[PDB]
Formats: structure tokens, sequence, C-alpha cells
DNA sequence: CAACCGCAAC
DNA sequence: GTTGCGGTTG
């Protein structure tokens, strides 16, 4: 099935969400053999495309993301700040909803994010 | 007709994916001994994307070949998955297997395989 | 021992 | 493009 029988408690409970609960070192792994400049272009054109793969460094969890409920500013938000986009990313991980939420340096193409239990999600699931 | 092909199967993190049994120690580049399989529990529509990423607490993103498959009757058959990323001494990269439905799901697979330049090695002296 | 680097042989 | 195995090293 989709999701387990208790979202919320996984979410709170295991090791694997709690590493990822509070906002960490994560960074673009897209392109990672291609120049910098380059992998700083794909990085935005795939952004603007609603989607990207970024890794939480310290423990190297690697995720693929859609921004999406073209994105919407609330998903994929260039104006907030400049030099680094905001996203978002709603998703079910190893059976629980949750939303993505980080930031990245266009520059340096790295940054802090962390998951954020969906209840709302996870109510309708 | 005949009936019987996923193979060697083992649960994934997370409840809707199994996935097929890699080797423990593999060598780097390398073709699998089997082909890396993707089964979905709950249904899901034929056609939808599946990728597979790899990273752990020392190569914080590994970089794979052919790491993106299709589902067909439950089943994302991969053709030729590679590691080609070391994952470090005495270390083994977690998957990310991300299953592309509205919103993507995500399974990870923890310790899943160790790579090295050599692969395997009969001890020598 | 278990990595890495190299590369000869196919 | 694939593989097996010697030289080394921490």
């Amino acid at each position: 099935p989709r999701v387990v029988p208790d979202q919320r408690s996984k979410f709170e409970n295991e090791e694997f969400f709690r590493k990822l609960s509070r906002e960490c070192e994560i960074k673009y792994t897209g392109f990672r053999d291609r120049p910098h400049e380059e992998r700083q272009a794909r990085f935005q054109n795939a952004c603007r495309d609603g989607r990207s793969e970024i890794a939480f460094v310290a423990t190297g969890t690697n995720l693929s993301l859609q921004f999406f409920p073209t994105p919407s500013r609330e998903y994929v938000d260039l104006e907030r700040e400049a030099g680094k986009v905001y996203l978002k990313a709603p998703m079910i991980l190893n059976g629980v909803c949750v939303i993505w939420k980080g930031w990245i340096d266009l520059q340096r193409l790295d940054g802090m994010g962390c998951l954020e239990f969906d209840e709302e999600r996870a109510q309708q699931e | 007709v005949l009936a019987d092909h996923p193979g060697e199967l083992v649960r994934t993190d997370s409840p809707n994916f199994l996935c097929s049994v890699l080797p423990t120690h593999w060598r780097c580049n390398k073709t699998l001994p089997i082909a890396f399989k993707v089964v979905a529990l709950g249904d899901v529509p034929d056609g939808t994307l599946v990728t597979v990423m790899a990273g752990n607490d020392e190569n914080y993103s590994a970089e794979l070949r052919n790491a993106t498959a299709a589902m067909k009757n439950q089943v994302a058959r991969f053709n030729d998955l590679r590691f080609v990323g070391r994952s470090g001494r005495g270390k083994s990269f977690t998957l990310t297997i991300t299953v592309f439905t509205n919103p993507p799901q995500v399974a990870t697979y923890h310790r899943a395989i160790k790579i090295t330049v050599d692969g395997p090695r009969e001890p020598r002296r």
C-alpha cells in the first residue's frame, strides 16, 4: 500500500526521518560531470521545469523532487531572496506523506533543507 | 501460459515496493549479476518512470548508469543498471528508488551494496 | 585484509 | 569494453 498505518508516528520516531527533520546541508547532484557554469544553468532550467535532484549531504540520502502540489512561485520561489531559490516538494517517502522544503544558492548550488510531515496529505491517504 | 519472472526480491523501506536482491559487494562500472527490478505492490500505471540514485556518508551522490526504467505490469526492469561511484572501504550505498506518480513515491534501501574499484576478490601471500 | 591503481589479454 | 590479478598501502 502507499502508506504505513501510522504516518505521523513513523515520522516522529524513526531515525531516518528525525535526521532529516531539522535543516541541513543539501546539494544539487544533477549533471555532476559537466563544468560548474553549465550545472548552474541546468539546475535553474529544470527548476523552472518544476524538478531537480538534491542530496542531504551528511547522510548521503538522495531525492528527485517535483515541485507541484509549469511550477508556481509557491513551489519554485525565485523572488523571496536573491541569489537563491526556495523550493517545496510533496512526496510519499517510505510510506509517509511529507514535504521537502529547502533553499539553494543559485551560484554555489548547495544549501539547506529538511523534511516536514505533511499531515493534510497524510489524512487523505 | 507460463507465469514466472520477478526473481529474488526484498523489501524496501517503503510499504509499496519491493526490489531485487543486489550483490553485497560489486565492482564499479560493472554489469550486475541479475537485472535490477523494482516491483510495486499497490497499483501503478504502466509507463510510470522509475529511477535509482545512491549515496552514503562518504560519497553523497554516487554516479550511476542506466538508472531510469518504466513500470510494466507492476514491474520496472532496469536494463544494465551500474554503479560507477565508489562507496568507501567497509561501506555501502543507500539507494533511493523514486516512482514518478503524482506525487512521486520514494523508497530507500539502506546498506544495499558496497561498490569498490576491484569488486569482490579472493584472498592472496 | 580490503582498498586503490594499473594494465595486459582478450 | 571487460576482466582478472600483481604491486602497494593504511
